[PDB]
């Protein structure tokens, strides 16, 4: 209890679609859009780095 | 033809005993701290304690 102190609680939404869209052009940026329906089709493949 | 006098001994002294007292030195409030919990919770935890 000498330790403990009221934190600040904070929320953050995370947008999986927009940050697949945006790591580093050499890690390959794709939007999820144009590879689940894909990955669906045949599943060997794989997408992102 | 003298008969000596004889000398009685006394009673025995009454031993006594030295019973002294200590004294010690008052302690001192530590620094109170603030905390978390409201008083009902706080005097709840205080009085288990």
């Amino acid at each position: 209890l000498k330790r403990d102190k009221r934190a600040l609680e904070v929320e953050r939404t995370v947008s999986l679609a927009e940050v697949y869209a945006g790591l580093p052009k050499d890690n390959g940026p794709f939007s999820l859009a144009q590879e689940i329906d894909k990955l669906v089709s045949q599943g060997s493949g794989s997408a992102g780095s | 033809l003298y008969l000596p006098i004889y000398a009685t001994p006394a009673d025995p002294k009454a031993l006594l005993s030295a019973a002294v007292a200590t004294s010690q030195g008052g302690g001192k409030l530590p620094e109170s701290f603030m905390s978390l919990w409201r008083f009902p919770h706080m005097l709840e935890n205080a009085r288990g304690m």
